[PDB]
């Protein structure tokens, strides 16, 4: 969800039913304008909110002009003051393999491995996993230059109605056609394609990481995505599929 | 004919002093921006890609 | 044909009125195989339009049931371009008589989407000249390669157009009206050899 | 405005505040889907509202492939039953000039100044569409076939030329249309912005009640008139 079109995106009307209050909405317009000011980002997308147990973890990401770098994501508790999260790696994301469940409130909560595991590093590494596995990009929004710098397509139309239902018309928003298609998915059928308001909306609801919502209309220019959910991976998915 | 091919290639290769670029590289960059997978209605926008 | 030119051949894919409601899945098949969509027309084939489209088969073979079948619903027509488009379209499409094609070619289009001979799944062009005739009849003013350069087009005008153009330009000289495009257009719409005379009231 | 802007509830966010209800938002969404179904329009826009005395007028317009064609405007009272208004002539335009008074409702109403209410509605609609309809720069592309099409590569208006006033055209017959700097009188447009630089608000003052939203970075535009239904000639006294 883009910062300049947060009110111009059907969040509560997307069908997931996990949106924002007017308090959180006005806080996101003012605070995402603030993190567009002091952090020199080309464009800032509201990533989503993690529900937590005692407090909500509002997550937003910012991007440079290269458009394929790892995201300098940001977090907030009262949805007003935002600060940068440390960059993530594989060895640091390995560390929470012995713990599971929801995570609550302040980043200073220590988890038992006994190595004390911080809440903040678990949060940003989980953000990296949800970015890597799910939160797809639409087709035609990312065109390729001969150099390594990728630009967002200003001439993006970019999905016909015959290609809305197909899996192959969505790529993973991850540096790796351009990117890995959604038919390279395990298990087969881990995305719920659903028709709301006729042809005026489609949702690609992720089932490996619920409740991630991918935001159309066709003929547009949004081209957005939002994850609001419990925060942990759905390892239960092939049983229910 | 191949002589007409060479004459038309020399005509397209001729540069302009008011812009610094020729017609051949301009149409090559236009075709580069065309040949990425846009939906097939680029007939109205072939001008706007040239601007 | 030569080195600095290329030959992108075309073929016609016909979507029969029994299978037009299932158009997205077969569209996924034909796009995923390698065939490209040039232009898709949603056309209601008239009974008086199907006969002029099928002078090649219906004009010598008595089959009015298929003529009534093409008017029973919508018909989708599309132009395809592919490397070896005719051969790959015949391989993916398979042979006709879909009762036998359900047992001989089980991965073909007629084995899944077809029922019998007359209630066919699809229809495809066989020869290149037949493809050119089918595309020229169904579709609007598009250009089909080869362009008949040299004496091929000159003979076409000199035995199809230029007698009528000579008779038009003979009467256009005597007398001389101002802005003679009016006189030439009215002569061609009036003294038409292939179109009858029209008298409005 | 299209139905896409009816989804985002952008009439209230423009700041005019007469607005629309979720009653009428859902009713315009389903009923303008019906209007696009029955009449083969290229695009159907909710034109706006005419303020009433016993019933509320809801107006929508349909357009053909030519974007500058004479529109087939429609009216509805209970927001589901859309009915086709007749086209307006100049003979009906100078007919309704002798009637000065509020729009009442119940379209078979008769004015003693006879003169039908529907004729007043249609002539008022053509007056507003000829005067204060708004198209931004580069929104419409003049095709060489003679028709006008929506420019689908329309990048939104940059912040330098939002305030000139030479970057907004009219949605009628005349960068091939007539600009806003030649409007009579000058300064008859309320130039405004929303929170941040996210939306540009233009309010007509020759007709109090039309609002034009424009997001400067996306392809979002459209005019809605909700207001009195009167042309104030008191506007030189106001400025």
């Amino acid at each position: 969800m883009d910062a300049d079109s947060l009110l111009l995106s059907l969040e509560l009307a997307s069908g997931s039913g996990q949106g924002l209050s007017p308090d959180r909405r006005a806080s996101l317009l003012t605070s995402l304008m603030l993190v567009k000011r002091d952090y020199r980002f080309a464009r800032v997308l509201f990533w989503g909110r993690i529900l937590g147990l005692v407090a909500d973890y509002y997550i937003a990401q910012g991007l440079s002009e290269d458009q394929l770098a790892p995201r300098k994501t940001l977090y907030s508790l009262n949805c007003t003051e935002w600060s940068l999260l440390p960059p993530a790696t594989e060895e640091m994301a390995m560390q929470i393999s012995v713990v599971s469940g929801r995570f609550m409130g302040d980043p200073s909560h220590e988890y038992e491995h006994v190595v004390q595991i911080k809440e903040e590093t678990r949060l940003v590494s989980i953000i990296d996993q949800i970015d890597k596995a799910v939160a797809i990009i639409p087709r035609g929004a990312l065109f390729k230059t001969p150099f390594g710098v990728t630009h967002v397509n200003r001439t993006f139309e970019g999905l016909p109605l015959s290609e809305v239902r197909k899996l192959s018309s969505y790529f993973h928003f991850r540096e790796a056609d351009f990117l890995d298609s959604l038919e390279y998915d395990i298990p087969r059928g881990s995305w719920s394609i659903q028709m709301e308001r006729g042809n005026a909306l489609v949702v690609l609801r992720s089932l490996l990481w619920p409740g991630l919502t991918f935001y159309h209309a066709p003929r547009t220019k949004n081209y957005g995505y939002i994850y609001v959910g419990t925060g942990e991976k759905n390892m239960d998915l092939p049983f229910m599929l | 004919l191949e002589v007409a091919i060479q004459n038309a290639k020399a005509y397209l290769l001729s540069t302009s002093s008011k812009s610094g670029l020729n017609l051949y590289d301009h149409l090559s960059k236009v075709l580069t921006k065309i040949l990425d997978e846009r939906p097939a209605d680029a007939v109205d926008i072939i001008e706007n890609i040239s601007q | 044909m030569p080195l600095p030119q290329i030959y992108v051949e075309k073929t016609l894919a016909l979507i029969k009125p029994d299978v037009v409601d299932k158009e997205e899945e077969i569209q996924d098949i034909i796009l995923g195989s390698g065939f490209t969509i040039i232009q898709r027309r949603k056309l209601h084939l008239s009974p008086e339009h199907c006969s002029n489209f099928y002078v090649e088969q219906y004009g010598k073979m008595f089959f009015p049931n298929l003529t009534a079948y093409m008017s029973s619903g919508p018909l989708v027509a599309m132009i395809l371009a592919r490397h070896k488009a005719i051969s790959y379209w015949k391989e993916l499409m398979g042979p006709s008589n879909s009762l036998v094609a359900k047992e001989t070619h089980p991965d073909s289009l007629r084995a899944i989407y077809g029922t019998d001979e007359l209630r066919n799944a699809l229809h495809g062009s066989n020869d290149f000249a037949a493809s050119e005739r089918e595309i020229r009849f169904m579709f609007p003013a598009v250009i089909i390669e080869p362009i008949p350069i040299g004496q091929a087009a000159k003979d076409y005008i000199n035995l199809y157009v230029a007698p009528t153009l000579l008779q038009g330009l003979t009467e256009l000289c005597k007398e001389k009206p101002p802005d003679p495009y009016l006189w030439l257009a009215d002569w061609l719409m009036k003294n038409n050899p292939n179109k009858p005379k029209l008298c409005h009231f």
